[PDB]
């Protein structure tokens, strides 16, 4: 037997997408909630989804992976709030809201359960409006905008890198200065992942009563933008929600700030009602798929391992989030030795005398 | 750089799912080449079936950079395909005629890199293409061996 | 993508007009290899005779979705050319083994093909390409016919 | 179009420097196929060693119109050396089957040519290519002539 | 570049150049494939 190297420029392997690279394309079928890529085609090989394989592969720069396990990022539900002003003695706001799964920052467990900051790598770009805008305009149609936060979230900071995110996050909360000491301090999400998953059909109610005004921040409808600062830099990942917010409906709210009396004190109470949800289908298309299961990171090794994941194209609200998601994409080209029964021959011109030889 | 394939046998998942029980003995041993032909067959006619790139898709991409990264390995990749020198007998893949050594290359090197990993225990790609180059010269191999025209030309 | 040719011995206007009267005999039945070879001859020629990108124009383009998308097809048809088997006679363009039909193509779809369609009654290329491909083995094409080695051993 | 080449023998500062002495002979007057053999054996070998493209700086690039313009060149070279018909015994560079006159083409545009001029004085390529493209078709050139058919059949 | 840089000397940005056509000599015929060298060689064998 010959053994030689052999050039393979397509091979059936996968190699995992990296904080390294740069943005992917991930497309949504639903343009009135959610900004493009727009496709509302179902996948090209319908029968194809949920195939599984075992995977046993190495990176060089952490992968991207999505869910809750060592070295993938923890969804969780985000809020945008629209504002437009009333002018009425009783009633301040009225309220248009978005709740979708989306990614989750990490808590300072020091305080009471606020979200770890970071002031590294600012990004240029429009900052994020410090005060409501007094033109209302088109609160049935939803516009998206980036925005550059005051203070960036973390979203991971360990042995398999840190992830930080300069997108706001908005939460309801009370000035708290020039007030007397009875003003809370602690910052309130309007809806919970049980808000997106317990019930749909049913009406969602959530009341919000205190005596300080309440307010929103960080404003900004402004969707996240992950990067990897650390043990290397890499670019924004603008895409990474839309594959988690398909995940869920997505729960649509209004309401109402009013002003009342009680106990001869202002009151202030936030009404949110809501009875719509969307269902949402995001996909990737080749040469990249998802690989959805038990994925293992080990980071001593580098290397990514899992027994009976199944191949994805697309997330739809069917997902179970027992379940953990990496990207990959179809590999380049590899070289490996394989062995002949003969030796290596350019043309079959010498081959092809011995028949005629034969022949006669 | 994307396509939209209805009418083809196999999508990429049918592919990579179906290859991957062979590919754990490519993992563990030198093959024979008819092995690794057969479990290359499919995902080689399906990267050669693609018609056109889809219009619908390809017009909505704001970011460029991985787009044209990726349009620039391909663009190496076949650059350094035109080169290579191949046996006659093969055509989905190319088997060139350097010689596998195993005392310069041992296998866990080659395991590692079909995994897809770069430390410094991997096998160099660069320093194997350069032998390569070097080996497959025209004027070295295209001629037969002294012994296979000898081989023929007893009648 | 962006070339100003001043020196070449026939334009883009030129080559499109002069063969449209040949290219009516092309829509309305199969012509013979000779007759396709004169009427994308000067083509063939316009397009490896480009010398430099003009610089001039090519560092004013803004919006490079257009330009990527092109070099993108250019870079496909090139990879899908390069393992298409040929016969040796033409080198304007590439004669595959493949034997025509008629029975799964008929005229009509290569007809609406030739016309720039994709609706569903054109002919499939995909489809089309992954025959081609199953069918164009080097193991298959390479060593000619029993009878052409028994056609020439008499002497 | 970025890599990082730790682990290759010679860099592009290495190969440019050492064959400029060569360069000297090459500008004066026309030289054997092995001395250009030898003169470009370096580049070309560096040039096809690239394993793949540095993530870390690609990632960083802003503008991306300097790379589109040096890939669509590229692309446009490989598009053209795929035509070319070339002499079997090199395989590092193509040598073609047209004849050099120097009546028509005087050894001082082909020196300007080599400088990187592009004056009216200068090699016209586009000219050049288009005459190398209807001289080089495969049923004048691949058939050997009738002498070496006659050479060899004395036996 | 860095500081120990002396501007008494100028910099010129240069990249590597594209692909050139050079008039080439041989010593025989350009010929497309070895076939017929091939030939010689098996007749000169027996
Ligand atoms: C983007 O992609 C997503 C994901 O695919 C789409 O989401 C789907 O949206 C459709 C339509 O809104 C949803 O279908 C609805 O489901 C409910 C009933 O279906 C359940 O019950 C039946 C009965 O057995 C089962 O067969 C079925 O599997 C479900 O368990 C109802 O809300 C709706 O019923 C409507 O149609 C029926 C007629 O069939 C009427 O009887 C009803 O009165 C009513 O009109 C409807 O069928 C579907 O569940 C969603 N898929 C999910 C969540 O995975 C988005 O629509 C799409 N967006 C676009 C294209 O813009
Ligand atoms: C298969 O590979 C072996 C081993 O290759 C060695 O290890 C690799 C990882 C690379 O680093 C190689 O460069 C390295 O050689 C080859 O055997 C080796 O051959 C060389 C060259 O003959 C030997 O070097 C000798 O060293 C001294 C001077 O330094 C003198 O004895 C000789 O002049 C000679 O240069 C080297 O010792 C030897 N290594 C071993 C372990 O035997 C082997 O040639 C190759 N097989 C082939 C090409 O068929
Ligand atoms: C030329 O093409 C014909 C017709 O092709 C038919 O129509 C095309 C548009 C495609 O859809 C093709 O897939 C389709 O076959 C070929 O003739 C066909 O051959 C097949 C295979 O022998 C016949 O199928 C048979 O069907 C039953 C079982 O379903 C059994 O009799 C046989 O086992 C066999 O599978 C098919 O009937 C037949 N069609 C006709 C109209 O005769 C033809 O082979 C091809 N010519 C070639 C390859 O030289
Ligand atoms: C090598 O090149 C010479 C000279 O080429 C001339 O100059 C170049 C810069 C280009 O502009 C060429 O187009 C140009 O011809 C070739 O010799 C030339 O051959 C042509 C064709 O036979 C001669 O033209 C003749 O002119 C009149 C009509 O105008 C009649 O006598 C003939 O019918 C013929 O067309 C031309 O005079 C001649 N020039 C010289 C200086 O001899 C030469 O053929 C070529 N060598 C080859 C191809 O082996
Ligand atoms: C590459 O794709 C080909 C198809 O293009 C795959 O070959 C196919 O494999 C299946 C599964 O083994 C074969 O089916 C077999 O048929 C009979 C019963 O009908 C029996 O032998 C088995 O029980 C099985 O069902 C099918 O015939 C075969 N098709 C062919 C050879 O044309 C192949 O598995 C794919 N390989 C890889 C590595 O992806
Ligand atoms: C070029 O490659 C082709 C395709 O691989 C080679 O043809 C193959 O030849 C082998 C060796 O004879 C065949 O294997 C044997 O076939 C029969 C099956 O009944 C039997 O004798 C043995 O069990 C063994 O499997 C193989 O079938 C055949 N493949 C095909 C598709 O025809 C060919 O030999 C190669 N040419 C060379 C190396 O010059
Ligand atoms: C492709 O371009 C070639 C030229 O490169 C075109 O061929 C040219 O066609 C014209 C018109 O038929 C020929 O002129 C004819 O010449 C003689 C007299 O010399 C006579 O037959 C006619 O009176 C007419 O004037 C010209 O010679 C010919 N040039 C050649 C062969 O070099 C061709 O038409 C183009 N084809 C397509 C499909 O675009
Ligand atoms: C490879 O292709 C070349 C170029 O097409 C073929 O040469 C052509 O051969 C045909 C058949 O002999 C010639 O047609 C005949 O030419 C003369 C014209 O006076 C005459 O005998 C007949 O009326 C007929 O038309 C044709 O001229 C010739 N073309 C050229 C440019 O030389 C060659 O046969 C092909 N080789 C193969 C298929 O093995
Ligand atoms: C292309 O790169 C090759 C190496 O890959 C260069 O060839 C090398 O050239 C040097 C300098 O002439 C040779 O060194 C010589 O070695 C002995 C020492 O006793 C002696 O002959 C000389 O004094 C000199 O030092 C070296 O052997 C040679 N390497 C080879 C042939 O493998 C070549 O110069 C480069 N060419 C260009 C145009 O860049
Ligand atoms: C294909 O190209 C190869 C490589 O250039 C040619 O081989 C070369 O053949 C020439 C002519 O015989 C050799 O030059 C002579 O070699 C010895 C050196 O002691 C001596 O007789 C003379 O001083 C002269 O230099 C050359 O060494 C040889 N090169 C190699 C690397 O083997 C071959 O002839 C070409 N085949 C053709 C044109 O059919
Ligand atoms: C992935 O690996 C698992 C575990 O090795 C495989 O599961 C085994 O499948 C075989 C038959 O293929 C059964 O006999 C064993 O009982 C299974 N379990 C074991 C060994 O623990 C699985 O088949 C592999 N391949 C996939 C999922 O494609
Ligand atoms: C809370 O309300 C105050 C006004 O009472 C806002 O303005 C700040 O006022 C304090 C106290 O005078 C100053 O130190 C700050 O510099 C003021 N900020 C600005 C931007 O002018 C304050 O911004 C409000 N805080 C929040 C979080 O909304
Ligand atoms: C602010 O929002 C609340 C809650 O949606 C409004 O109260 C609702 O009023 C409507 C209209 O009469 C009733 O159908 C609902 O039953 C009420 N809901 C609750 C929970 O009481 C309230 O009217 C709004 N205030 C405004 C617009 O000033
Ligand atoms: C929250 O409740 C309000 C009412 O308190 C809803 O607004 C009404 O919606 C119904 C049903 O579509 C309409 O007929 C009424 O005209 C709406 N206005 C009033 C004043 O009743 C509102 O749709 C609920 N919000 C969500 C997101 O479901
Ligand atoms: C070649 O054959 C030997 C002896 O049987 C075997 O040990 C070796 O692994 C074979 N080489 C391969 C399969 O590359
Ligand atoms: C690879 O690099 C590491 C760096 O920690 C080193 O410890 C190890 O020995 C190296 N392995 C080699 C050079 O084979
Ligand atoms: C093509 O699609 C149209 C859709 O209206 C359908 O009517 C027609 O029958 C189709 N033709 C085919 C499948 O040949
Ligand atoms: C080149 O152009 C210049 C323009 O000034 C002209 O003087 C010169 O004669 C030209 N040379 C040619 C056409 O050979």
């Amino acid at each position: 037997n010959y053994t030689y190297w052999a050039y393979v420029p397509f091979p059936p392997l996968i190699r995992a997408v990296t904080w390294m690279d740069n943005p992917i394309e991930v497309y949504v079928n639903d343009s009135v909630w959610v900004p493009g890529p727009i496709d509302d085609r179902c996948p090209a090989k319908p029968e194809e989804e949920g195939m599984m394989i075992n995977i046993s592969i190495g990176y060089r720069y952490p992968p991207i992976c999505l869910g809750r396990a060592p070295g993938c990022l923890m969804p969780a539900v985000q809020n945008w709030l629209v504002e437009v002003p009333t002018v009425s003695p009783i009633s301040r706001f009225t309220y248009h809201m978005v709740s979708g799964m989306s990614l989750r920052p990490r808590v300072n467990y020091l305080q009471d359960f606020s979200y770890q900051r970071s002031l590294k790598f600012r990004p240029k770009g429009k900052p994020c409006p410090k005060e409501i805008p007094k033109e209302s305009k088109n609160t049935e149609v939803l516009v998206w905008e980036e925005c550059v936060a005051n203070s960036a979230v973390i979203l991971q900071n360990n042995e398999f890198g840190t992830i930080i995110d300069w997108a706001p996050r908005g939460q309801f909360y009370h000035n708290c200065s020039g007030q007397t000491q009875s003003c809370p301090s602690a910052q309130v999400s309007p809806a919970v992942d049980s808000d997106l998953t317990e019930s749909l059909d049913k009406h969602k109610h959530k009341k919000l009563q205190s005596f300080y005004p309440w307010e929103w921040g960080e404003k900004g409808i402004s969707t996240p933008r992950p990067k990897i600062i650390s043990p290397v830099s890499g670019p924004e990942h603008p895409e990474l929600w839309r594959l988690t917010v398909a995940s869920h409906h997505i729960r649509i709210w209004s309401g109402n700030q009013t002003l009342e009396t009680r106990d001869r004190k202002p009151f202030y109470t936030v009404d949110l009602n809501s009875s719509l949800t969307v269902p949402l289908q995001s996909c990737v298309k080749p040469p990249y798929m998802l690989v959805v299961g038990n994925i293992v990171i080990k980071p001593d090794s580098q290397t990514i391992t899992c027994e009976n994941c199944r191949l994805l194209t697309c997330i739809d609200s069917t997902f179970n989030w027992q379940h953990r998601i990496l990207l990959v994409r179809a590999r380049e080209g590899v070289w490996i030795p394989c062995s002949m029964d003969r030796p290596w021959e350019a043309s079959p011109s010498i081959h092809i005398l011995t028949e005629v030889l034969k022949g006669v | 750089f994307i396509f939209t394939l209805i009418a083809v046998i196999m999508g990429l998942i049918a592919v990579t799912a179906t290859a991957a029980v062979a590919g754990v003995a490519l993992h563990s041993s030198v093959q024979s080449c008819n092995f690794v032909n057969d479990w290359q067959k499919n995902s080689t006619r399906l990267w050669n079936s693609q018609s056109s790139i889809d219009q619908k898709l390809a017009n909505q991409i704001n970011d460029l950079r991985q787009t044209v990264i990726w349009m620039g390995d391909r663009l190496m990749s076949l650059e350094h395909r035109f080169q290579l020198q191949c046996d006659w007998n093969t055509s989905d893949f190319c088997i060139t005629p350097q010689i596998y050594n195993e005392s310069e290359h041992h296998w866990d090197m080659v395991r590692r890199h079909l995994q897809g990993r770069e430390d410094n225990l991997t096998l160099d790609i660069s320093k194997l293409k350069e032998q390569i180059f070097e080996a497959s010269k025209a004027h070295l191999n295209l001629v037969p061996g002294t012994e296979a025209i000898a081989g023929v030309a007893d009648g």
